[PDB]
This record gives C-alpha cells, sequence and structure tokens, in this order.
RNA sequence: CCGACUUACCAACCCGAUGCAAACUGCGAAUACCGGAGAAUGUUAUCACGGGAGACACACGGCGGGUGCUAACGUCCGUCGUGAAGAGGGAAACAACCCAGACCGCCAGCUAAGGUCCCAAAGUCAUGGUUAAGUGGGAAACGAUGUGGGAAGGCCCAGACAGCCAGGAUGUUGGCUUAGAAGCAGCCAUCAUUUAAAGAAAGCGUAAUAGCUCACUGGUCGAGUCGGCCUGCGCGGAAGA
RNA sequence: UCCUCCUAAAGAGUAACGGAGGAGCACGAAGGUUGGCUAAUCCUGGUCGGACAUCAGGAGGUUAGUGCAAUGGCAUAAGCC
RNA sequence: GCUCAACGGAUAAAAGGUACUCCGGGGAUAACAGGCUGAUACCGCCCAAGAGUUCAUAUCGACGGCGGUGUUUGGCACCUCGAUGUCGGCUCAUCACAUCCUGGGGCUGAAGUAGGUCCCAAGGGUAUGGCUGUUCGCCAUUUAAAGUGGUACGCGAGCUG
RNA sequence: UGCCUGGCGGCCGUAGCGCGGUGGUCCCACCUGACCCCAUGCCGAACUCAGAAGUGAAACGCCGUAGCGCCGAUGGUAGUGUGGGGUCUCCCCAUGCGAGAGUAGGGAACUGCCAGGCAU
C-alpha cells in the first residue's frame, strides 16, 4: 500500500488531468509499462499490479515503481446528504496522463518481462503498452 | 488609401460585447449591408478581429 | 554512412508543424559551427526505421538538401509522448 | 434512522479583502498625495519623489508621471516619478 | 597515560538519476485591466444633477473551478450567450442548443442553420474509395486467420509454406529429489556421440514404465509463402418489464 | 464580529454547513533618535560536560530573527545592543 | 460607563407545551409515489495466484479491472401542499426474462440413479396451513415446481382496516 | 597620451566563486606605540590616538585558466485569445500570440568624474 508518510495537508481539490505526461522514457530499467490513457490509480491498483509483476518473474530482476499515490481522494459514507463539509480521506491516487511510464523492469530477458507486464496490465483500469529503453 | 469594401456575411446576436462594438466600429447593421472604409492598419486590425463573420473586397 | 533526402521547410510553426506531421513528414533543425541554422523537413516512415539501429545516433549522418551535402551528427532526438513517432531531430554539423 | 445526521465544519471563518496592489500604473500622470500602490511589507521600494507610508503605501510626493524601474544590486523594484 | 585497525550491520548529511503540489516558486504566457497618442465609425453611445420606477426566487448552455462520485435537469462562484421579456427556420415532438432579432402588406427574388428516394420543398447529382454489420440507426475492458491501406522483415526454382512418405537415433532411466521422477511433478546442468536430422525434449499419456505427436531432417509436389508493426471501416462482449 | 492563506481563473472584487489557522491583546519601553553590531545549522579542538550549556577556529550565508497566527517584507535591516 | 459577542446593536427588563388546537400561505420546503443520477445494491464479463490427490478455467476463484439493469440502501428537490389516500390482506390481473417446473442442448471430477454448470426457450403451469397486523421469516406437510422482477413498492369512485 | 593606485558613482552575476601567479617608488594594507582625545558588558581585537621600523604574508588590486555560478539562441513542444468541430472527465482544425526546461554556444566584465605616482 504506497502512501505518503506524511503530508502538509490531509485533503486536497478535485483539480482536473489535464495535459501530457513527464518521464515518458525508461530511465532506470531495460523495459517499461507506458499508459496510453489517462486516469486515476489507486495504490491498491498500482500494489495489485505490482504483486503480479514480480511474481511473473519469479522474483528474479529488479522491479521499480514509477509512479506514487500522492493525491487523496475522500468519499462521503453511505446515506449522508449534501455539504456539512468535505468528506474524509478514503483511498490516494496517483493521476496518469498519456505516455507515462508506470513500472520499469531490468535483469530478465525480454519475452519474459513483455508476458509480465501483459499479467501486470491486467490489473490496471488505463491502456498500457510495452516500451524498451532507448540512446536518446 | 486602397478603400476598401467591407460586407457582413453573418448574424450578431449572441456575439461577444467586444464583437458588437467592433461591428458597431466598423459601420456594419446587417447582414448584407456594405460600408466604405479607408485601408488603414487601425481598419485592417477591426477586420482581423471579426473575421469570422465579414468579408472584404478589393 | 546514412543518407537522409531533408527538404528545406517552406513555413514553420505550430500549425505548420501539425500539418506536417499529418502529412507523414517530420521537422527537423541543423545547427553547429558558424553557418546560421538551417530547417529542414523529411520523412517520418523512412527515419523511423533507419533509427531503429543503435548505431544510428553515434555514427556520422548524411543529409542531403537541394542537392548539397552537409555532414551533421544526431544530437537529440523528440519522441511521441506514446506513439512510436519522431515530434523533432536536433542535428549538429559535423 | 432515516436519515443519518452529518457534522459541522470548523473552517468558515475568512478576513475581508484588504484592496491592496498597484493603483496607478507606468505612465499615470498623479497629483502630489496620490497613491500609487498599497501593501504589505515592500515589494514595491520608494524611488525619487515618492514617499513610504507606515503600512508601506507608496504615494506621491509631486506632481508628474510614474515610472517603474529595477535599481540595485538586489534587482529591486522602486516606484519613481518623473516631475512634468 | 592519550591508541591503531577490521568485518557481509544500521546508516544521517551530500552527489547522480526520477516524479508530484490549491494553501511549493530560483521561471512564466495567452487574455483581462489601467493609462497616453492616432484614424475611422457610432442618432452622446459618457459623465453629473434631478422626477418616476421596477427588481434584490433566476434557469439552462459554453468556458474556468470548489463541493458531490470530473454522479444528477444536483449545489456554490467567475465569465459569456440565450430564455425570462423573443416570434421565425432547424434539431421528429423539445423555454435555455444551432441559424437568426417579427413596423405593415405582396400568390416577388437571394440565402443562414439544416437538408434534397417517398411521407415532404429541393441531386435516385458527378468523380474516387470503404462497409456487409441494416454497421449507419445506443454502451466498455477484453477477444477474433472479418476486410481495405502503408512501411519494412524472414525464407524461395541451390526447390520455399501446406499436405503425404521415412527417420526422429546412442551416453541416458543426465544427476538431485522422491514411495516413483525412465525427455515431459519439481531443482541444477542442459554436455557428448552417430548423423540427413534429432531437444538431457514442445505437448498428449503412464502410479513409474510403456505408448502417441512436435521440433529437426531425407524424399515426393513444383510457386510463392510466413509473422509481427501502423492504420480505416466492421464483428462479439450487448438481458426488462 | 475581526485578521492571514487557498478556492480566486497573473488588476480590484468574488460563493458554499469549502480547505487550514488566529484575534477580543501587549509595551513608558518592546516608542523617538544617535552610535554600534549581524544569524540558523554543522565540522574540528577544549574541565566537570555528555548528541545538545559556556570557549577558539572553520564551513555556511539568513536555511535565523520579528512580543503573539498566516502572508508579504526586512542587511541602508524592519533583527540585536 | 455595553461578551449591546445574535458583534449596523429590536426592550432597561422574557422560557416552554399543544395529538384540544386555529388562521394566512408554500410543492419557494420535507414524508408516499413519479422524475434525474447510479456511489451502493443486484446481474454479467476481463486477468488468473490458488482450491480441486496430480490438473488455473468440471466446479470455484484471491489481489485487481470493465460494463449492464433501474432493482436495494441512497443523493437531488424537478411535479403535486385551492389534497396524487399511506402498509398488509382479499378480488382481479398483466408484462419482462436475469427460467422455479415442464421442453431442447454443450461440458462434467457425466458408470447407472441422481446431480453440477453454462446455452436456447415465456406455450402452459407454478401449494395448504400453524405463529405474528405483518410483507417477509421460522415451522408442519405437500408438489413436477412452490420462479424473480415491473405494473403509483399494480389494484380502497373494487372490498377490508 | 600610456601604465599603476585611491576615492565617489553608473551597472547589477557575461560582472560572482574556485584554482594559479603577480605588486610596494607613490598609493593601499598589514604594521609600531598609547598618560593621553576616544573606547571595550573585559580586552587599543574592533573604535581611537601618537607614528613609519618592517613587510606585501593575509587582505586588496591585477594577470591567466571553465571545476562551478551566470547569460543563452534557432527549431520543436506545452499552454492560450477568437471562430469552428469530435469519439466531449479530454482533445482536434483555421488563425494570432507562443513559453519553461534543454541544446549549440557565450562567458574570467564594461564604463564615468576626480586625485596621486611612474613614463613620454
Ligand atoms: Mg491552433
Ligand atoms: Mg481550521
Ligand atoms: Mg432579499
Ligand atoms: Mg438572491
Ligand atoms: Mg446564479
Ligand atoms: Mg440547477
Ligand atoms: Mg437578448
Ligand atoms: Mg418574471
Ligand atoms: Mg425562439
Ligand atoms: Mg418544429
Ligand atoms: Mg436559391
Ligand atoms: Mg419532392
Ligand atoms: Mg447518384
Ligand atoms: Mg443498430
Ligand atoms: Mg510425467
Ligand atoms: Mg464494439
Ligand atoms: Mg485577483
Ligand atoms: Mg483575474
Ligand atoms: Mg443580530
Ligand atoms: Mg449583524
Ligand atoms: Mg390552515
Ligand atoms: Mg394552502
Ligand atoms: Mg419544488
Ligand atoms: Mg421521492
Ligand atoms: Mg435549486
Ligand atoms: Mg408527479
Ligand atoms: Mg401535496
Ligand atoms: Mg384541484
Ligand atoms: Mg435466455
Ligand atoms: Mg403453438
Ligand atoms: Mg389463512
Ligand atoms: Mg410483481
Ligand atoms: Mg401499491
Ligand atoms: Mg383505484
Ligand atoms: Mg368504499
Ligand atoms: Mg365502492
Ligand atoms: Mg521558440
Ligand atoms: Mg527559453
Ligand atoms: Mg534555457
Amino acid at each position: 500500500m504506497l502512501q505518503p508518510k506524511r503530508t502538509k495537508f490531509r485533503k486536497m481539490h478535485k483539480g482536473r488531468n489535464r495535459g501530457l505526461a513527464q518521464g515518458t522514457d525508461v530511465s532506470f530499467g531495460s523495459f517499461g509499462l507506458k499508459a496510453v490513457g489517462r486516469g486515476r490509480l489507486t495504490a491498491r491498483q498500482i500494489e495489485a499490479a505490482r504483486r503480479a509483476m514480480t511474481r511473473a518473474v519469479k522474483r528474479q530482476g529488479k522491479i521499480w515503481i514509477r509512479v506514487f499515490p500522492d493525491k487523496p481522494i475522500t468519499e462521503k459514507p453511505l446515506a449522508v446528504r449534501m455539504g456539512k463539509g468535505k468528506g474524509n480521506v478514503e483511498y490516494w491516487v496517483a493521476l496518469i496522463q498519456p505516455g507515462k511510464v508506470l513500472y520499469e523492469m531490468d535483469g530478465v530477458p525480454e519475452e519474459l518481462a513483455r508476458e509480465a507486464f501483459k499479467l501486470a496490465a491486467a490489473k490496471l483500469p488505463i491502456k498500457t503498452t510495452f516500451v524498451t529503453k532507448t540512446v536518446m | 488609401a486602397k478603400t476598401i469594401k467591407i460586407t457582413q456575411t453573418r448574424s450578431a446576436i449572441g456575439r461577444l460585447p467586444k464583437h458588437k462594438a467592433t461591428l458597431l466600429g466598423l459601420g456594419l447593421r446587417r447582414i448584407g449591408h456594405t460600408v466604405e472604409r479607408e485601408d488603414t492598419p487601425a481598419i485592417r486590425g477591426m477586420i482581423n478581429a471579426v473575421s469570422f463573420m465579414v468579408k472584404v473586397e478589393e | 554512412m546514412f543518407t537522409i533526402n531533408a527538404e528545406v521547410r517552406k513555413e514553420q510553426g505550430k500549425g505548420a508543424s501539425r500539418r506536417l506531421r499529418a502529412a507523414n513528414k517530420f521537422p527537423a533543425i541543423i545547427y553547429g559551427g558558424k553557418e546560421a541554422p538551417l530547417a529542414i523537413e523529411l520523412d517520418h516512415d523512412k527515419v523511423m526505421n533507419m533509427q531503429a539501429k543503435a548505431e544510428f545516433y553515434s555514427e556520422v549522418l548524411t543529409i542531403v538538401v537541394d542537392g548539397k551535402e552537409i555532414k551533421v551528427k544526431a544530437q537529440d532526438v523528440q519522441r511521441h509522448p506514446y506513439k512510436p513517432k519522431l515530434q523533432h531531430i536536433d542535428f549538429v554539423r559535423a | 434512522a432515516h436519515k443519518k445526521a452529518g457534522g459541522s465544519t470548523r473552517n468558515g471563518r475568512d478576513s475581508e479583502a484588504k484592496r491592496l496592489g498597484v493603483k496607478r500604473f507606468g505612465g499615470e500622470s498623479v497629483l502630489a498625495g496620490s497613491i500609487i500602490v498599497r501593501q504589505r511589507g515592500t515589494k514595491f521600494h520608494a524611488g525619487a519623489n515618492v514617499g513610504c507610508g507606515r503600512d508601506h503605501t507608496l504615494f506621491a510626493k509631486a506632481d508628474g508621471k510614474v515610472k517603474f524601474e529595477v535599481k540595485g544590486p538586489k534587482n529591486r523594484k522602486f516606484i519613481s516619478i518623473e516631475a512634468e
């Protein structure tokens, strides 16, 4: 369960998920999972994908999480009316723009890394793709 | 003094207040109305602002 | 060793560059030395297959513009955020 | 119950807007005593023919034309007046 | 009496590479606003004073947001438009959407949005292409030798992809483990040999064997074939009184 | 009721039972003026003394300080004597 | 000289009950139903760690993801306060299919009997009582079966109360 | 007129750091002494006074050098005003404006008045 250890404030505005991404390159490993669509990744979603992806490669190589849930999401309880202040923080999410690399992988063959990212992307709401490192 | 002809081709019902004032400063009152205006950069700026709804012949 | 047939850009800007990429060419620049920088456009797909090699980004490339030779180096590349496309390429002479 | 009673917020407070900012900009012709900028602290410093009040209000000490400029080693923003 | 080392532990500060922020800023627009000058246009459209008001329940739509579930024909602000207080044409019907502001008359013409097979006014118009789903004329993740287009790649008259015939063999039942692990529960290795070829085996099978295919190879046939990438339009996913 | 920040869309202003915090004082010096002075933190060495007291040097440069919240400001200090 | 702090300060000086109630109003504003929405709920599907002696997908299915319906608990306050009678029962129904039985079929960890799970199918059929106002629920005994939901949680100018 | 130095500015990092070298005629700085003028929460450290033996060490000035700081295009991208579109949580098209970061590069300041010393 990825989550900031402490925060300056406990609630944040809804905001908008606009623009393209920063960090669209495979900077740490050799292979990567790149987000094609935009949306929200919950810490549970990110962690479930990480379990499948690290277990797929039989605990070999190295696994990098490139995204962090830093945006808290509040939800009003069931059967409460509108107003009476903002809701309580239920979970955390990261905002995802098209092109952002979500996971990186190294130390394993490309055919195995491709299969591992397939299982991992089965857990994510956003469309993904397989990318490799390139020399700029 | 290219003294160009300005015609209004579209209506000014739900236009911005700035666009309505630009038509009034150009001297256009209705669709199809044609006016005589001297060719100055000040006038060309007016035409550019409301170019979507006026046409120029010269 | 790679020969790149490129034609100098007639018009530049955001609208022109987006029109160019829709027509399957993409802009690039050649700067360096003392001559003024030259803005060229060139075919996306030919260079896309060419740059799949790792030696493209190190060895000396050839660019042909108006039948005249310019010796350049692939200084930088801007890629599309998710599609396998090249936004722009920075070339340095010699 | 049929409805669930809510809580209460604790953030309802705010203070009145103080109408700070620049009153006369560059090129304004001002009389003596005219307030140029109302400030918290000295974001703009007093230049020639410009005085600074107790709350750091910059005001004209002469009739003339307002001019903003950047001077000094610290690149601070000074307001002066060309007497006209 | 002050010492000098050491190891696979923890390791702050610092360095390099990465992201995030309404209550972060060493940067920073477009617009908006204020002021000065100039022309043109505008029935003074501007300000001041005075007589009379009404109104202070707003609504939807666009754009920028808070709240809510980026739920609501929800709620709360900014700004613009419309309705209110606005007819006419279009969106089947449909205050708020699109076009457009009705002084009156005409059995006159041109156009806007939107349209032109019939209802129902006007193209059964012209040229090129795509779809076979009545898609068009509701809906996603995901799935699939649907189909069109593009760039490249592997192999091929030294015989290529099917298919058919024949082989697919000796260390060897590799070792470890295990009640058994005999190519094929699981671990490490994955090497040698005769070869035209053959894997310490891709899969089926056995309690373990056995057995059956595949990879690969020789012949037979005698001309193209295989797999990804990008992309257009389709297909399934798709159940309500 | 009042103050500070955000919402607040780079002039002003701008709502919600929106997000966060404070005030109902204090000081005859903590005011005026003149003169003078410049921190936090860390390293090294040093009696009790150690992570951390006073001292010397160095680094560093406001990362401190402001009678009390927050923002803006402050070295010519608005900070200290 | 005013916590006149309800801080532009009604008076120097003031709390409650009303189902015994009453008047003027409002769908400007709640309870029933309709409407919008679909967080929740229900149904379906996607990926498969694992359970299943061995074997992911006979049967299930963790961590997660995407939809459908309008169907529960909700959210809103658009309609009705110059009245839309509100639960259950009785009588009479009618539709949808996400099928309870009967009919047809695929797979099975389907020997047969008997099942399990999907696909097709709405022609017909689809309990009686005990206890509680109950709908439900538990229980007794049947049945081939005792379906799920919509119809103002169908039906009071048809009855009950 | 050339160089060196001091003071007061312009300017506000292309100008500031670091590293290396270089200067004592004059100047500058260190420096000598201090009942004294004056001063230290003590202290002639600083401030002050009386002086010029020594020295350019530090500092300060100057010269050189990119390990930094800093400045920095062209092109592209983000955004965005106006108008129009879509598959409308977000985009796209026409047109106008057009960053930030980064890159190639630049870069060891330039300059004004006066006063002094050396040289002509
Ligand atoms: Mg554009
Ligand atoms: Mg608070
Ligand atoms: Mg009122
Ligand atoms: Mg009101
Ligand atoms: Mg309003
Ligand atoms: Mg509303
Ligand atoms: Mg109007
Ligand atoms: Mg009215
Ligand atoms: Mg109308
Ligand atoms: Mg009509
Ligand atoms: Mg006509
Ligand atoms: Mg006709
Ligand atoms: Mg035709
Ligand atoms: Mg259809
Ligand atoms: Mg076996
Ligand atoms: Mg489909
Ligand atoms: Mg403002
Ligand atoms: Mg603004
Ligand atoms: Mg009051
Ligand atoms: Mg009041
Ligand atoms: Mg009454
Ligand atoms: Mg009434
Ligand atoms: Mg109402
Ligand atoms: Mg209701
Ligand atoms: Mg309302
Ligand atoms: Mg109704
Ligand atoms: Mg009523
Ligand atoms: Mg009535
Ligand atoms: Mg069925
Ligand atoms: Mg029949
Ligand atoms: Mg009975
Ligand atoms: Mg029913
Ligand atoms: Mg009923
Ligand atoms: Mg009835
Ligand atoms: Mg009756
Ligand atoms: Mg009756
Ligand atoms: Mg540029
Ligand atoms: Mg720049
Ligand atoms: Mg730059």
